[PDB]
């Protein structure tokens, strides 16, 4: 790695880094997994059926 | 004139040679039972011979064949 | 038991909602509701399905409202204590055709038609059993079977003798989207609709399962790394032994 | 054999210690496990 | 001294989960205890948050369970975790008791620990049965009926005992209400017995998979077995998450989604999957009273175990014939479960009787004879004369 | 607090093992140690050793009971068929 210990030296900034990482990870993982789960089921959801019904 | 898909597949797999031999055994059983049910005393016997098991063999062969193809041929 | 009392084994039909990622086919649920309302609902209650669960799943808001306002429910009584009725709303449940059990047994030759809210989850085989039950009636029973009068044969029912009639014939309903409505098509549609009625959480259950399995697999591999890490001082530990001076 | 002759650890030692590299990799992995544990607890 | 040693409360946390001297050779089979503790916490927390929505009337039980699975936010998660976690609780407990039989943890000086373990096992079977009757499905109603008629087999007193249990004349509204109260109650007795279990463990420490002492090379609890238990905790949560989210109704019986009907008997009344060996043991005896006595003796014969193991070495690790007959016993227990799942038909009656006899013969004849022969074989293998 | 009985495990310092002398330990910090260097070649050859020394004690009871279950289940589905109904009559009575 390198000489950066402003992330790992102090436990305050380390646990703040872990909390900020999880705060981003919840949003990003949820949006990505919803997009994949709807992309894998194209045509079966109610969004596609409601768009099909004129 | 779009008939049902399932009986199309069932006739198509009654027409194979395993289907032909298996319906041959089943119709032979049915003819056995039909000539059983004319002699007197048939109303009062110990038991009855029926073709439940031959029909189970025939039906099991047919739906074991037609289970993976049917939902392909359906909407 | 023989195979007759146990019933014939329903085969493995390849549904569009098997597999750990595939969801329900909501157009098939809409068509399954149509076949339900025009065939089953003369004789089967659906007592555990509220109207609000169909909003956004198989029908829109106004469609569910204008299907629920065709029915009458018990209102609170008026200012003289007289009982009065009201049209339905979104918060009510789908009503059965029969007011009590005895009317059901009277109108169906003694046999009680079971409530279909959980019928694909309360039978072994499930979807395959319901589909093979509907599309499994022979034109005539096998030779040597004396049916009790008023009962019907199909091999998938346990015992062979069922008190249902064959109620799926070619093109008895019309579909809104123009799908050819054969017997197997309608049976597949109602079996998908009853799978929705027993398991309305199915879509969200599988996507939360995807999230949970991904996060726990990553945690399991990370924890294997940290266990191999913090035990590295103890796995590689070595012991030598020179035996001590025996004079002491 | 003396008690001053350390036995062979050379098959399992790092070829480069570099005490910020190893501790940074270890704390990265422990932090990743804590990350996903925080998400799961939430 | 340190604050974790001088404080009154943290000294227990210290001496149990921080500085507890564990033998440094124990493998992952010494992790089922922590896993059972985690699964008990899962069962209790889901039980509270699911019993905030449960009404225990006989006319409102099944409807309230379906109200949980339909109307409550994330309620399907709660019920599926709860039922499938009870299944995993018995599976991890069976693996834990098999670890106990294999490595000889029942032997002296750990007889108190083994007896408190058997008491925990009986209380857990009672809790699972009461909670399964709280669903009030078809299997719930008829299983409650069959088990209480088995209690009616007791001579000269039993009918009044059963009218006391039922609170009436059959399985009715007071029966389901008192089963819910008892089912809420008995897990806290299980928690108290678990604390007594940990005390009886802590006065001598864990065993090791060699059967020799472990007083020489001890390593602490903290970070070592903390992270080893964290590994198996994440594996257990992974497998539980699979059987909850992707296939929840596999372990259950599909008849339990039929509402409780006292008039219709089912085609095959079967308990949930883990009580099937005991149900097979009871069904193999052609008498009601001897059947109930044999079913309870099939658990008390675990109490008679440290007095029959005449092997002078601890555990089946370094013994051939004892290890072989142990796996005979384990696959016999699986065969008891599979006999019990079947009907009362030829030849399952004769196989159920033979399998029950091999169960009791392992606990009463095979272990002392094979241990004596193994002792004499160890002696004459190395002593020359 | 009261005294208690003689146990077989003490604590750190007076654990109760035999007195030991001239046995030296050697351990290296895990920060200077590479973890999971022994997963490859290890999970193949050591896992095959651990399987070879230990499988047959599991495989013979599984074989015996699975063969006995299979023979019993085959005899069940024989005598509840049409072919063995008179044998079912004579062994059920
Ligand atoms: C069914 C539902 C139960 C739910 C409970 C969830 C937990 C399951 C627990 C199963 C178990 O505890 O078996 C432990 C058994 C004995 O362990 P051992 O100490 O002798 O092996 C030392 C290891 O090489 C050290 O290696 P290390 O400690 O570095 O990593 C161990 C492994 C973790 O895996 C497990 O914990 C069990 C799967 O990390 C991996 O590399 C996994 C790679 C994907 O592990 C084995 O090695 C397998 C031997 C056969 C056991 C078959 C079990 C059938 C019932
Ligand atoms: C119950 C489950 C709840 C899970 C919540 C998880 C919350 C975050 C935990 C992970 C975390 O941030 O841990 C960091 C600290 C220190 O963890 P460490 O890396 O072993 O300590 C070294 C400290 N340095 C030298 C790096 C400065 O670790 C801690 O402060 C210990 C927290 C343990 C929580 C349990
Ligand atoms: C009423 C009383 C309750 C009784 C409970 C009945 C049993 C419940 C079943 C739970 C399964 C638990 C299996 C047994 C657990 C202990 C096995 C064990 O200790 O593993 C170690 C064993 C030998 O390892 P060693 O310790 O001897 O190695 C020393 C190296 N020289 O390693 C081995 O020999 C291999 C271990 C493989 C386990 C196989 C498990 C089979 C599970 C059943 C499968 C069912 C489907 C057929
Ligand atoms: C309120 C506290 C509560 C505790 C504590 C609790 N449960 Fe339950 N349990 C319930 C309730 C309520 C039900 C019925 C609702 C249900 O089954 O979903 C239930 C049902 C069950 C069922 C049947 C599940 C089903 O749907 O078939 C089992 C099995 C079970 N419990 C086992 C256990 C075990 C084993 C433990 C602990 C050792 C335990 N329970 C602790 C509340 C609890
Ligand atoms: C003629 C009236 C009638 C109609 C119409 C009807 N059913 Fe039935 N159904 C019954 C009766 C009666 C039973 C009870 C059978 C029994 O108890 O033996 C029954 C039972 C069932 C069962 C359970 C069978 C079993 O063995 O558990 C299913 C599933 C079922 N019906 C599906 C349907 C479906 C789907 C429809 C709509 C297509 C439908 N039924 C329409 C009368 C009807
Ligand atoms: C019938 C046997 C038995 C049952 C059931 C049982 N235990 Fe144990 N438990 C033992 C034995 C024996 C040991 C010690 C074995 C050894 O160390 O060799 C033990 C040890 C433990 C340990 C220490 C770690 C370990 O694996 O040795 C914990 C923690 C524990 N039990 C908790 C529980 C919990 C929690 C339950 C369920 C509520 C439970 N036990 C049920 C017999 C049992
Ligand atoms: C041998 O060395 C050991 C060892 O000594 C120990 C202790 C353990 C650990 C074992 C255990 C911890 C098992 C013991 C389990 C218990 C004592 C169960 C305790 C659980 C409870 C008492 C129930 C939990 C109750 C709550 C969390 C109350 C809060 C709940 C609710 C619902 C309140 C919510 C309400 C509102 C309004 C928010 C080991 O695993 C171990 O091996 C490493
Ligand atoms: C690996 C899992 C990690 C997850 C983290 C959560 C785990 C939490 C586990 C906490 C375990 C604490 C419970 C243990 C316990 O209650 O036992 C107390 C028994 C004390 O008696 P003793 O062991 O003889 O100690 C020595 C005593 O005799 C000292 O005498 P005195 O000072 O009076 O103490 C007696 C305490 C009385 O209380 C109880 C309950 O007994
Ligand atoms: C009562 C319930 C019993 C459940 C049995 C659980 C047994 C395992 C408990 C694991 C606790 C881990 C604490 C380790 C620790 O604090 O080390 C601390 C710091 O370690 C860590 O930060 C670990 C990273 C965070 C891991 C979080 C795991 C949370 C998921 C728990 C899931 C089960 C509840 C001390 O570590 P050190 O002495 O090596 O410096
Ligand atoms: C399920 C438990 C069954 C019974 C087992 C008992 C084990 C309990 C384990 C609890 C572990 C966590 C407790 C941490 C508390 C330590 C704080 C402490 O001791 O500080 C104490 C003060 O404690 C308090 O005021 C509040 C304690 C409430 C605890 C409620 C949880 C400091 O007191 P100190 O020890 O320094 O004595 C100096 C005298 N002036
Ligand atoms: C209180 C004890 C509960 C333990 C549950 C363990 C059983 C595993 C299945 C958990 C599924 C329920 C959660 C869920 O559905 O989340 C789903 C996501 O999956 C997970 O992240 C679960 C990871 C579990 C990590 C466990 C961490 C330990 C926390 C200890 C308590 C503070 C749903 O996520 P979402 O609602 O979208 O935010």
């Amino acid at each position: 790695s390198s000489l950066y210990k402003t992330f790992f030296k102090r436990n305050a900034v380390f646990v703040g880094t872990i909390f900020a990482g999880a705060f981003v990870f919840q949003t990003v993982f949820d949006t990505a997994i919803t997009s994949w789960y709807e992309n894998h089921n194209k045509g079966k959801l109610w969004k596609d059926v409601k768009a099909r019904i004129a | 004139e779009v008939t049902d898909q399932l009986e199309d597949l069932r006739e198509h797999f009654k027409n194979t040679e395993e289907g032909k031999a298996l319906v041959h055994h089943y119709e032979e059983c049915a003819e056995r039972v039909k000539i059983q049910q004319q002699q007197p005393g048939y109303a009062d016997l110990e038991h009855k011979e029926d073709c439940v098991e031959e029909f189970f063999h025939l039906q099991h062969y047919l739906d074991t064949a037609t289970a993976p193809r049917l939902f392909d041929k359906l909407k | 038991m023989t195979a007759a009392e146990h019933g014939l084994h329903a085969p493995a039909y390849a549904w569009s909602h098997n597999g750990p990622f595939e969801t329900f086919d909501h157009a098939s649920i809409r068509r399954g509701y149509q076949v339900y309302r025009e065939v089953c609902a003369a004789c089967h209650s659906l007592d555990r399905v509220a109207w609000r669960t169909l909003v956004g799943v198989s029908h829109t808001n106004e469609e569910v409202r204008n299907m629920a306002e065709e029915f009458e429910y018990d209102d609170e009584p008026d200012e003289q204590g007289n009982p009065k009725k009201r049209p339905g709303k979104l918060s009510d449940y789908i009503p059965g055709p029969y007011p009590n059990e005895q009317a059901a047994r009277a109108a169906n030759q003694g046999a009680l038609p079971p409530d279909l809210s959980l019928i694909v989850k309360a039978r072994h085989g499930g979807c395959d059993y319901i589909f093979s039950l509907l599309t499994g009636y022979p034109d005539e029973p096998p030779a040597g079977v004396a049916l009790p009068p008023g009962s019907n044969y199909n091999p998938y029912f346990p015992g062979g003798s069922i008190a249902m009639a064959r109620v799926l014939f070619d093109d008895m309903v019309e579909y809104e989207d123009g799908t050819p409505a054969t017997t197997s098509q309608m049976a597949k549609d109602v079996t998908t609709f009853l799978n929705w009625c027993a398991e309305p959480e199915h879509d969200e259950r599988k996507r939360l399962g995807l999230k949970t399995v991904i996060i726990l697999s990553s945690l399991y591999l990370l924890s294997i790394w940290v266990k191999k890490f913090k035990w590295a001082g103890i796995k590689t530990r070595k012991f030598v032994f020179n035996p001590p001076k025996p004079r002491k | 054999k003396s008690t001053y002759r350390t036995p062979n650890f050379d098959d399992v030692l790092k070829e480069n210690n570099d005490a910020d590299k190893g501790r940074s990799y270890a704390y990265f992995m422990v932090g990743a496990m804590g990350l996903l544990s925080s998400a799961g607890a939430k | 001294m340190a604050f974790r040693k001088s404080n009154v409360y943290l000294s227990l946390v210290n001496s149990y989960i921080i500085d507890s001297p564990q033998p440094s050779s124990i493998n992952y089979w010494w992790n089922m205890g922590s896993l059972l503790g985690l699964c008990l916490v899962i069962q209790i927390v889901t039980g509270i948050f699911m019993a905030m929505h449960y009404s225990s009337n006989i006319e409102l039980a099944f409807s309230s369970v379906e109200h949980i699975m339909r109307d409550v936010h994330n309620g399907y998660i709660l019920r599926y975790l709860h039922a499938n976690g009870a299944s995993f609780f018995f599976m991890v407990m069976f693996m834990h008791m098999a670890k106990g039989l294999y490595y000889g943890s029942y032997r002296s000086p750990r007889v108190t620990l083994w007896n408190v373990g058997v008491i925990i096992f009986i209380l857990t079977i009672a809790t699972a049965f009461l909670g399964y009757c709280c669903v009030y499905g078809q299997m719930s109603h008829w299983g409650a009926t069959v088990i209480t008629n088995l209690f009616s087999a007791i001579p000269f007193v039993g009918n009044d005992i059963v009218s006391w249990l039922w609170g009436g004349f059959s399985v009715s509204n007071p029966t389901i209400q008192r089963f819910f109260a008892l089912h809420y109650l008995v897990p806290f007795i299980i928690a108290a017995m678990v604390i007594m279990h940990l005390m009886a463990l802590h006065i001598h420490g864990s065993s090791n998979p060699l059967g020799i002492t472990g007083n020489l090379d001890r390593i602490p609890m903290h970070s070592y077995f903390i992270f080893k238990d964290l590994v198996t905790v994440f594996l257990f949560m992974l497998i539980l998450a699979l059987f909850v989210f992707y296939s929840p109704n596999t372990l259950g019986h599909p008849d339990n989604y039929i509402p409780g009907n006292p008039l219709v008997t089912p085609a095959s009344i079967v308990p949930e999957w883990y009580l099937l060996p005991f149900y097979a043991i009871l069904r193999s005896i052609p008498d009601k009273l001897l059947g109930v006595i044999t079913m309870f003796a099939a658990i008390l014969v675990l109490l008679v175990l440290p007095f029959t193991d005449r092997s002078v070495v601890r555990g089946n690790t370094f013994k051939v014939l004892s290890k072989f007959f142990f796996f005979i016993f384990v696959f016999n227990f699986v065969l008891l479960g599979q006999i019990g799942a079947c009907h009362v038909e030829v030849p399952y009656v004769l196989m159920g009787q033979i399998a029950t006899f091999i169960y009791f013969a392992y606990f009463l004849i095979i272990v002392p004879v094979i241990s004596t022969i193994e002792n004499v074989l160890f002696y004459i293998g190395r002593v020359n004369k | 607090g009261p005294p208690s009985g003689k146990t077989y495990m003490g604590w750190w310092g007076h654990m109760g093992g035999p007195k030991q002398k001239g046995i030296t330990s050697y351990a290296v910090s895990p920060y200077a140690q590479k973890p999971l260097q022994g997963i490859f070649h290890n999970a193949v050859f050591n896992s095959f050793r651990r399987f070879k020394s230990q499988f047959l004690y599991v495989l013979i009871p599984a074989g015996i009971y699975w063969y006995w279950w299979k023979n019993g289940n085959e005899y069940n589905e024989f005598l509840y068929s049409k072919a063995g109904r008179e044998e079912l009559e004579r062994v059920n009575v």
